[PDB]
RNA sequence: UCCCCCGUGCCCAUAGCGGCGUGGAACCACCCGUUCCCAUUCCGAACACGGAAGUGAAACGCGCCAGCGCCGAUGGUACUGGGCGGGCGACCGCCUGGGAGAGUAGGUCGGUGCGGGGGA
RNA sequence: CGAUCAACGGAUAAAAGUUACCCCGGGGAUAACAGGCUGAUCUCCCCCGAGCGUCCACAGCGGCGGGGAGGUUUGGCACCUCGAUGUCGGCUCGUCGCAUCCUGGGGCUGAAGAAGGUCCCAAGGGUUGGGCUGUUCGCCCAUUAAAGCGGCACGCGAGCUG
RNA sequence: CGCCUCCUAAAAGGUAACGGAGGCGCCCAAAGGUCCCCUCAGGCGGGACGGAAAUCCGCCGGAGAGCGCAAGGGUAGAAGG
RNA sequence: CUGACUGGGGCCUGUAGAGCACUGAUAGGGCUAGGGGGCCCACCAGCCUACCAAACCCUGUCAAACUCCGAAGGGUCCCAGGUGGAGCCUGGGAGUGAGGGCGCGAGCGAUAACGUCCGCGUCCGAGCGCGGGAACAACCGAGACCGCCAGCUAAGGCCCCCAAGUCUGGGCUAAGUGGUAAAGGAUGUGGCGCCGCGAAGACAGCCAGGAGGUGGCUUAGAAGCAGCCAUCCUUUAAAGAGUGCGUAAUAGCUCACUGGUCGAGUGGCGCCGCGCCGAAAAUGAUCGGGGCUUAAGCCCAGCGCCGAAGCUGCGGGUCUGGG
């Protein structure tokens, strides 16, 4: 018996970093995330791979406007 | 409201979190009673191992 | 037929405590009202299944009210198939939808012959008056074989009846009869 | 259910929306021009120009032109001088793009 | 017998069968059913034994209706291997039912009829069971 | 300060779909031409300019309709945190807190701010 | 820039086998034996009764499936033991279970009698000799009332043989 | 035997098994940037060759298409042409 | 003061569940392409098909790698509580990096293993110190500084061993079940609810009769006891051209049925509690034993009592912190 499972690659650690009414600095990431299931608002870049952070600083403002889709905001202090 | 709490039974064998909880009360030993101010924090700790603990409203 | 049946209006009391204490829990609304509700298990059952949704039950509330009722829904123990919660329609007037029973007049000829018949829907939904419920909805089901099958649309209906459903809905079909004769090859 | 038209309008104002400058809409009627000033953040018209509003006349270029030095006047009154010019749907080009020299000529920076 | 034509994924995990019966739990088709009333497995083999046991005590006419499909790929290893190296193969196709889960309905027979058989098809099963009928209960649900 | 229209925006279908009627004062649009600006992987379809012959047919706007769609209770339950038990086992009960999805009733043929033009 | 330094955090720039001729250190961290837990497999037992059985489901049978018990097989795990628990077979000596091969008792019969089949209760006693093979096992030989099945570390090497 | 995707994985992440599935060991000078333009699949009806399926037309479509290649996530108010 | 933990609030998640809106799988129908059959058939089409069979619609289901949804929860952060052998930082020294059992959620396995592998938690490890569970590391109780010929409780017990009730009240069981196992079976028993007929008299015990042509498909010549094609009524209690013994022939029996004699429950269902069988393994058996039956079992209600190294009381020691 032998076998052609049994791989699988390393945990990527995805997923929100900082949550909403929480104080960051610009740079820091906000969103480790495949494509965007949240997108990029006031305030907030997304480099090439989708990964959302604050531009300015303050607080982080998750905003899920329906059918367009979640956004993010950094609402400064 | 005060709250005098009497520890009736064992921690121990209990997850930490609840034994942390009666730390929280300060509770130590069997048959360690603790009037304390009913804050909904506290009540908190209480309600969390109100199983290991009797409980009675004094003021 | 008018079916009458007691309820009572349970406050506080836990669900669990009445299905125990021989009490059905339920509740009755309407666009006007709203109220929780216990009746008797035994009780519900006897008129139930003579009180099928078909029929107007009338809830002989303590009050005095006696209340022209459907039950829209009921709550079953999967575990037991037995009714855990009722959901009483309050008939009142403004015309409603409910299921009518089907009055099957007939033998399909088929079904003499050897075959099955199969009701697809022993119910009919439609939005009739409260006051103008026909029991029964009789249907030529004898002019039929083995394979034959009757749709919504050819039911013929009552005074101020409206069919809920699809015309083209089947409801009514003759398929082939079990038989060990087609086993030997299954055997 | 969108059209190029639609889509395009969402498409050039998704992208000047996304720099935060204060927003220069130009609508374009057949016998008219509109033009004003919008702060996204806030929904609220700044400063509102129209060929309507003006009685213009001529070649519809020309009250392009017009019509935007006026707009370019009544912002800088205003104290608006950085704005994003927004060309919606329409093609930077003929009446559109007299209007926005009529704002750069006017005084108004973009 | 009774087996999937095809899946997206041919092994899979057992799971607990812990809970109710979710879906098909009232007399929908027939006049009369099996009730499940212990949770189980049931084979392919056990559903087509009870099927032809319905049929032949039938014998004649009647509507047979399984409500269940084994779907499931159930699995073992070969004979005295030991423990480990994959995972073992598809025995067969087996179907999860928990209690309240209503197995079978027969139709166009008459009450003893159906009665006795879904008694045999009963045995045929290795779960405890219950015959039951249509009901307002199923005409209600 | 109210009605209408035109631009925007926000809420993200209760906002949609569908059918129905309706608007030309004005606005907008359709529309008239293509010399110009500009343009078609061909085409003035589109885009662009000049324009006003006619039209709201379309579109668009508004008002009606629940057929679809979407929203959706209340109860009840699944489930479950926790504390208890039971079961040979599969698994199941009970107390306390939480509490669905489905379905039912029922509801929705949008609301809202900003700025313009018109009117009252 | 030169990597299948791919055993991909890359021991050399550079490397395969064999040992029953073996040895040392360790291990019950781990195998073969046994024991142990499970009972998949196995033996046995019941459920349904399709069908067979002149007919007649059940004298005898018992399709397809189901539910059990035992713990003697092959297995799984690796829990004691690798500063040792000697492993098949035969012999001697037994003892025990009954899921009874005969002997005892009985039921039913497709039991005329006789002979049987099946099941039930029953472990007191018995269960032969030989050929072949290391064999257990099995076949055969001649019998027998019968020529039981198993446990006892697949009993028994501080009892023997090898 | 290294890395990617999904489940396993118990609604944070991480999480084992010689567990359940597939991939990678490249490619693009445009398959990169930017500006501008367009919106798919599919279904129906009509249409010479010509079809099931070429190209064309109209009609219905929120994306079920496509997005170089595994899966997933994302995506037409584009990342698609 | 920041800790564990707790409350408030904010948000993040796709699990359980549920659902079929995607992907699949899917049972039966409608519908119907299309292929299959039959003719009509090649002049090419047309009918019929109880064939299979798209797509679609209806009803009904499934999914770890499906999700229109979606918890309970958990994560994080702000605020508050929280002074603890709490927390953080900086250094020195470690050991550990073979874990295991139990619970729960999973995988593998066979929904086997005192199995293996994970997550959450606990205990042991290291608590084989203590009470109970007979004996037993992880099951129940409970964290052993010491002493006392003191007291109160925990689980667990209170018939003797063995301390505490042959304690009290209400029931059930008769199997020593208790004090071993399943499906399946069962006039076991106790309690229920449900329906029938009950004196225009029940079951029941009896008593008395109980059919005719005779033939149908007539045929293994039995109108009825035989493979069935049947089931006119008739005889003034009306009793079927039968259930079964003789009948490839009559018999005669008996039943349903006719009433009467007795004269009150009877008949059949479903539910529940506790029981029975089902139930055979190997040295001598056994609930730990003795024994135990309105229990000394099981269930319910109490009260009291016993019961540890838990706690309290006294005394003592010691460590940290404060005076």
């Amino acid at each position: 018996g032998s076998t052609r499972n049994g791989r699988d690659s390393q945990a990527k650690r995805l997923g929100v970093k900082r949550y909403e009414g929480q104080v960051v600095r610009a740079g820091n990431i906000l969103v480790r995330q495949r494509g965007t299931r949240f997108k990029p608002g006031k305030n907030v870049g997304m480099g090439r791979d989708f990964t959302l952070f604050a531009l300015v600083d303050g607080v982080v403002e998750f905003q899920d406007r329906g059918r367009l889709g979640r956004y993010v905001h950094v609402r400064p202090l | 409201p005060r709250l005098k709490v009497k520890l009736v039974k064992s921690p121990i064998g209990y997850p930490k979190d609840q034994k942390a909880a009666l730390k929280a009360l300060g509770l130590r030993r069997l048959q360690q009673e603790r009037v304390l101010e009913d804050t909904p924090a506290i009540r908190g700790n209480v309600e969390k191992v109100a199983h290991l603990v009797r409980v009675e409203v004094v003021e | 037929m008018e079916y009458r049946l007691k309820a009572y209006y349970r406050e506080g009391e836990k669900p669990s405590a009445l299905r125990r204490a021989g009490k059905l829990p339920g509740v009755m609304y309407n666009r006007h009202l709203n109220r929780k509700v216990y009746v008797d298990l035994v009780e519900f059952d006897k008129v139930f299944r003579q009180a099928s949704i078909h029929h107007v039950i009338v809830l002989e509330l303590p009050d005095g009210q006696s209340l022209p009722t459907l039950v829209r829904q009921v709550n079953l123990d999967k575990r037991r198939r037995r009714p855990e919660h009722v959901d009483f329609f309050v008939l009142s007037d403004e015309p409603v939808e409910m299921y009518v029973p089907l009055r099957f007049v007939g033998t399909p000829a088929g079904v003499r012959a050897g075959g099955v018949l199969q009701e697809i829907h022993r119910d009919i939904l439609v939005k009739v008056s409260p006051r103008n419920i026909p029991e029964f909805i009789e249907v030529d089901v004898s002019g039929l074989e083995i394979g034959d099958s009757l749709h919504a649309s050819d039911l013929k209906l009552p005074p101020g009846v409206e069919l809920a459903v699809s015309p083209e809905e089947t409801i009514a079909a003759v398929v082939p009869p079990e038989d060990v004769e087609k086993l030997a090859e299954e055997a | 259910r969108l059209t190029a038209y639609e889509r395009r309008k969402f498409r050039v104002r998704n992208r000047i929306k996304r720099t935060g400058r204060l927003r220069l809409s130009v609508f374009r009627s057949l016998k008219h021009i509109y033009a004003q000033i919008i702060d996204d953040e806030k929904g609220v018209t700044l400063v509102s120009a129209s060929s309507l509003a003006l009685k213009l006349k001529g070649n519809k270029t020309e009250v392009a032109r017009q019509v935007g030095r006026a707009l370019a006047e009544k912002a800088l009154a205003l104290g608006i001088k950085q704005v994003a010019f927004d060309r919606g749907p329409y093609k930077y080009h003929g009446r559109v793009k007299a209007l926005a020299e009529g704002a750069r000529e006017g005084g108004l920076e973009f | 017998m009774l087996m999937p034509r095809r899946m997206k994924y041919r092994k899979q995990q057992r799971g607990r069968l812990k809970g109710a019966t979710k879906g098909g739990d009232y007399v929908a088709f027939g006049d009369y059913g099996l009730v499940a009333l212990e949770p189980a497995w049931i084979t392919a083999q056990q559903i087509e034994a009870a099927r032809v046991a319905m049929v032949r005590h039938f014998r004649r006419g009647g509507k047979i209706f399984i409500r269940i499909f084994p779907d499931k790929p159930y699995t073992k290893k070969p004979l005295e291997v030991r423990m480990g190296k994959g995972k073992g193969n598809v025995e067969g196709y087996v179907a999860v039912v928990k209690p309240g889960r209503v197995m079978f309905e027969v139709a166009g027979v008459t009450e003893e009829q159906a009665m006795e058989a879904l008694r045999i098809a009963g045995h045929k099963l290795p779960i405890k069971t219950k015959i039951v009928r249509r009901d307002a209960y199923d005409e209600a649900q």
